[PDB]
RNA sequence: UAGCUUCAGCGAUGGAUCGGUUGCAUCGAGUAUCGAUGAAGAACGCAGCUUGCUGCGUUACUUACCACGAAUUGCAGAGAGUGGUGAAAUUUCGAACGCAUAGCACCAACUGGGCCUCCAGUUGGUACGUCUGGUUCAGGGUUGUU
RNA sequence: CUCAACCUGAACUCAGUCGUGAUUACCCGCUGAACUUAAGCAUAUCAUUUAGCGGAGGAAAAGAAACUAAAAAGGAUUCCCU
RNA sequence: UAAAUAUCGACUCGAUUGCGAUAGCGAACAAGUACCGUGAGGGAAAGUUGCAAAGGACUUUGAAGAGAGAGUUCAAGAGAACGUGAAAUCGCUGGAGUGGAACCGGAGACAGUUGAU
RNA sequence: ACGUUUCCGACCCGUCUUGAAACACGGAUUGCGGAGUGCUUGUCUACUGCGAGUCAAAGGGUGUUAAAACCUUGCGGCGAA
RNA sequence: AGGCUCGGCUGGAGCUUCCGUCAGUGCAGAUCGUAAUGGUAGUAGCAAAUAUUCAAGUUCGAUCCUUGAAGACUGAAGUGGAGAAGGGUUCCACGUGAACAGUAGUUGGAUGUGGGUCAGUCGAUCCUAAGGUACUGGCGAACGCCUUGUAUCAUCGGUGGCG
């Protein structure tokens, strides 16, 4: 909603930061196994049950 | 056979300690033997390898090649020796990692602390060899 | 009609975010968290909820102070002293 | 459904016994721990006997056992008086005092009085201050043969 | 570059404050460089500047706390932050002298009753 | 012829099986250490590039001190860095403490607004129950005195 | 009616203290089922047990006989075998 | 009012006739995670290139995926979803059969396989 | 010999059932997993040791290839009325 | 007979005879658990809400993107213009190959990279409604409950002088 609370805005900001592709140089680290960000979220598919 | 009740002969525990050792422990793990002449000259049998040491490869496909230790990749448990390189496809050169236990030190990079360390090791070797 | 038609009217949240546990289980009208019991002084745990206890028990977080105390216990909780003044 | 000639079952397993199970896998560990505790105590209180206080002789109570004797809790005050030992002194020189037991028979009293007498004969008393001995304290070369006693005192 | 707390220890309060301000100004400059397409060499100095600020604050706080501890070393009541931080139970424990205290009856029993050292011949 | 079925050879689809194993299960041993000096837990934040996990708390993938003694590493980059850890520091919620519980308010000092009754900033403080003592009190409850 | 005692009861952002809330394996006090067995079922059983509440420690609790017993007597508590 | 006693929940250790990735804790891995429910709560799947990335330069067709050459490598038919790579199912080449089932036992024949101091 | 072709025979398995090829039920196909166990207490049987005895408990002593092994019981279990 | 030996091919690090003893010791079924795969089958089907056409642009590539011309529709209780709850970046620009948009796609609420929300006057903030929840007070073995009321109750604050 447009009229929201500061705490809700803070949580939404953190979720926005976390929704991001993995840096490419991470795949070149020693012993790395991650190939992508497996915790990405689409606003329409999965909803933050706040 | 081990006698110490606080030393574990568990393969899993040994492997876990080896592969999760911190840097200062990996230093000790990555030790190399001295050549015969260096051993007689300095009194010690082996020392934790260090950059700017001179080594000779004792085993592998690069047996007999000499050079200087360019880097000690403690994370990968290998050392990069000078002149021991291969060529990638594009043409760049990459150093081939060698395990220090497969090389022998021909010249020790000595400084204040390395000299003190060698003195301690030689004193201990003499002390024990006298009793034996 | 119970079902597709009725689900279109679900737009008022019964629960919101709890201050103590951060879960979306704070009942607005009851003013109580269905998970941790906030704002009761005590915590909500039940022995029939073994998995829930395991989920929210000690050690599932950071235990920063407990680990600090464990570290300081090893040396008898010494205070007011410093290592022997030395150098390189 | 028991069939044929059988002894009627009696197993008391109708409770939730799986919640109360006790195993004995730590029996040798307990043995070792108790041996180590005895060794530590012996080191702590050397040269005093490891067992501790001296116990009295006692007849087993009922007629099924009255022909056997055994170690009692301590020595009655009548026995201590008969042996000429103060209760305060006994507590110091390591003799158990049973403040509840009383003697009603001369033979029972005399057995324990003799036991106290032989314990006093076998006792070695160290000087309270090593520099200066006193009266009652054992002699110098007696204090050299002193050794820690293991097992019951006067078995 | 990397400061040495050994050297900073001798400085004075005003000097430490001035050096802290210089380090903060340098950090602000580097933060501007971060946004304005700064070079990697420039950006690599941010960590050093931050840890230098940390060192200066460490020295300042250590000297202040030492002075305060000395000041309150003899007061019967000390500020809460200057008291021993053991566990709460340890703080509630009795003091050593209170534990050593003995009543007259116990002292008399200690005087009269005293265990001796003895051995028993086998 | 084609199709269908079948045999031999070749190739797909699928991920069984085999080979270990920093994991798990069980047994045993040694210790006693959470919290108003703010715990357990939660939230948010912190890295040159680093979402997650791990670590940490505005000194924020860590400061100081002490040991060892040359690295870190994906790219950069410049007594290292690891370990111990006694000094310092330790955000906000949370028993959670000014009142409420996602908001607003009181007391002082100091500073700036030119002065200030008015603003703004900073710092200290204002919870409930309870013990000991202190101060100021109330009641013909009992008593003395004028 | 004045002053002064005591008794009782208050207010204090008075000086200095202490409690609250976590943890579950064991420990202490309460509260307290039904499934089940009885080839049905109600006493009984499950069980003085799941579940619920409170309170501690490194152990807790117990503990120095208003005891056992009926011998020619034993002698705090706790635990093991029987 | 200590000891002997209980207990691995916490911290630190040693073992095993236990399991060996559908097993063993739910979790060998960014697991009490992703995800689900308004909530109490429910709750996975997921180990493996190679000694070493040496992780396929360069040429060539294509917009590209991709392919044809080449190179690295003990080896790539170990090529990234990468150790091995089963059955079911499926495509191609050759042979043979083929009237409303197909399979199957016994007995020969043919094709075929194999042995002959 | 799981190829073809002939002659003879030839109904789909598991199950409950007096009776199944059944117009009775389960079964589309393949892999992997998948079900008489543990313990207490009885009884009989087989084998081993000793034998009017036998086994010894908790425990103790010793044992460092020390949770093992070895030694150890006026007393206890069963047996001897 | 249960099964076994050897040959050939693949594979790359363990396996095995015999003697005792032990067992999480043998699958065709359990509308068995789990994973994968068939015939059906290129089949059912992708048919509500009137409707698209011509020329050009871009592109390797256009029924579907963009421009212009035409023809229609919603028809102001709209298929228009803005808000509350809810969503949480879906907003805007520039790239886009794969996946997704049950045809397609050069386009996209998709995907990669960036940008974007400015208040003394608009709201919250402030007052109280229905009602909730504290105090004490009672109850309760207890966590804690019950009452919001003369139950409880020593609950203060206003002018003025003095200072």
């Amino acid at each position: 909603s447009a009229l929201k609370k500061s705490f809700i805005k803070r949580k939404l900001a953190k979720k926005q930061k976390q929704n991001r592709p993995m840096p490419q140089w991470v795949r070149m680290k020693t012993g790395n196994t991650m190939k992508y960000n497996a915790k990405r979220r689409h606003w329409r598919r999965t909803k933050l049950k706040l | 056979m081990k006698v110490n009740p606080f030393v574990s002969s568990d393969s899993g525990k040994s492997r876990k300690a080896h592969f999760n050792a911190p840097s200062h422990e990996r230093r000790r793990i990555m030790s190399a033997p001295l050549t015969k002449e260096l051993r007689t000259k300095h009194g010690i049998r082996a020392i934790p390898i260090r950059t700017d040491d001179e080594v000779v490869v004792m085993r592998g496909r690069h047996k007999g090649n000499t050079g200087r230790v360019l880097r000690c990749y403690r994370k990968k448990f290998v050392i990069h020796i000078d002149k021991i390189t291969r060529e990638k496809a594009n043409g760049s050169t990459v150093h081939i990692g060698i395990h220090p236990s497969k090389v022998a030190i021909t010249k020790l990079k000595l400084d204040k602390d390395r000299r003190a360390l060698v003195e301690r090791k030689a004193a201990g070797r003499s002390r024990v060899t006298g009793i034996l | 009609t119970k079902g597709t038609q009725a689900f279109g009217k679900k737009h008022v949240k019964s629960h919101t975010l709890c201050k103590r546990c951060g879960k979306s289980s704070f009942h607005i009208q009851k003013k109580r968290c269905a998970s941790c019991g906030y704002p009761d002084a005590k915590k909500r745990t039940y022995n029939w909820g073994a998995k829930s206890i395991r989920r929210r028990t000690t050690g599932t977080g950071r235990t920063r102070h407990l680990r600090d105390v464990n570290a300081r216990f090893r040396n008898g909780f010494r205070e007011g002293t410093t290592p022997k003044p030395r150098a390189q | 459904a028991p069939r044929g000639n059988q002894m009627l079952g009696n197993a008391h397993f109708r409770k939730h016994w799986h919640k109360r199970i006790k195993t004995w896998f730590d029996q040798p560990a307990r043995k070792l721990r108790r041996r180590q505790n005895r060794q530590a105590k012996a080191v702590e209180i050397a040269p005093r006997p490891v067992a501790g206080l001296l116990r009295s002789v006692v007849r087993c109570p009922q007629k099924r056992y009255n022909t056997k004797t055994r170690l009692g809790r301590g020595f009655s005050l009548q026995e201590l008086k008969a042996a000429g030992i103060s209760q305060a002194q006994a507590r110091t020189i390591g003799i158990a005092v049973d403040v509840r037991r009383t003697n009603k028979t001369a033979e029972g009293l005399k057995a324990n009085a003799d036991r106290l007498k032989e314990y006093k004969a076998k006792l070695i008393l160290f000087p309270k201050k090593a520099s200066a001995p006193k009266k009652g304290d054992s002699s110098a070369e007696e204090l050299k043969v002193a050794a820690q006693l293991r097992g019951d005192v006067l078995p | 570059t990397k400061l040495k707390c050994k050297s900073l220890r001798g400085e004075k309060k005003d000097a430490l404050q001035k050096k802290l301000d210089e380090q903060k100004t340098e950090l602000a400059t580097l933060r501007v460089s971060k946004v304005t397409g700064g070079a990697a060499s420039k950006l690599s100095k941010i960590r050093v500047v931050r840890k230098n600020i940390a060192r200066l604050l460490t020295v300042i706080n250590q000297t202040q706390k030492q002075e305060l501890r000395k000041f309150y070393a003899d007061h019967k009541y000390k500020p809460i932050d200057l008291r021993l931080k053991k566990t709460r139970a340890i703080r509630r424990r009795l003091t050593a002298h209170e534990l050593s205290l003995r009543s007259a009856k116990q002292q008399a029993k200690s005087r009269n009753q005293a265990v001796r050292k003895f051995a028993v011949k086998a």
